[PDB]
Parts: structure tokens; C-alpha cells; sequence
């Protein structure tokens, strides 16, 4: 998921959005 | 809101910040 | 409680958690 | 000690009650 | 006061304690 | 500057006192 690319790779907050309720 | 390496604890707290009191699910490849 | 990969300022910061007001001592080697 | 594991291998919580007064 | 290896967020958190009501700047190589 | 060096090398407080307003 994102953890695997936030670290591995890198993300944006608007991709952090996505695993909020 | 640039791209940020994020690891380890860092990411969960980015979530926090992100979601809120909207909340938010921690599903790391187990 | 599963098997955590602490480093660092995260390692004393874990310690405050699992002791709190008992109290702790930090000696890494020096 | 614990500085040195729980960095460069595995420890668990549990190991860090050691440290505690 | 010792050498510290600072990354990352670490790094404006420890720029927080060494100014704080003086404030300061956080400028990294672009 | 000292986001460099306090990453890839290593930096002192008083280094970071030069970063203050
Ligand atoms: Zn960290």
C-alpha cells in the first residue's frame, strides 16, 4: 500500500488522504 | 503539500495530521 | 506487543511508554 | 544493552521493561 | 551538549528546543 | 547548510543556535 511506497518510494498528503474514514 | 519520504512511525503521524477527527486505517503489507 | 525496530530518539520515547512514572534509565554503549 | 539490539536487530517491549526502575 | 546525528523532522525538533520563542529558519539545499 | 551536514555528517547545539532568529 502506502506504507510500502511513503518509504520505499515517496508520497503526497493528497495520497495520504485516501486512507482516512 | 510537496513528496515526503515517510517511514516507521513518521507515516502514521502524517496520517494523524492528514485525517483528523475523520480517522484513519494503518494497513502496512504484513 | 510485537517486535519493534527502534533507533534513535524513537527508542527513549518507546522507553517512556512502557515505564512512564516508574522511570528509566538510557545507557546505550558508549 | 538494549540501545544496541533494539536498533541493529529486533527487541520487544517487554525487553524494554528491563529498563525501567 | 554532544554530537548528534540529526534527519529529517528530528532536525526542525531540535531546532525548536535550541531557539524556541526566538524562533527560526528552516532552510535545506533545494 | 546544517539540514546537510546534522544529516551527513553530524552537528552540535551550538551550531544550531546559528539557525535562530
Ligand atoms: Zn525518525
Amino acid at each position: 500500500g502506502i506504507v510500502e511506497q511513503c518509504c520505499a518510494s515517496v508520497c503526497s498528503l493528497y495520497q495520504l488522504e485516501n486512507y482516512c474514514n | 503539500f510537496v513528496n515526503q519520504h515517510l517511514c516507521g512511525s513518521h507515516l502514521v503521524e502524517a496520517l494523524y495530521l492528514v485525517c483528523g477527527e475523520r480517522g484513519f486505517f494503518y494497513t502496512p503489507k504484513a
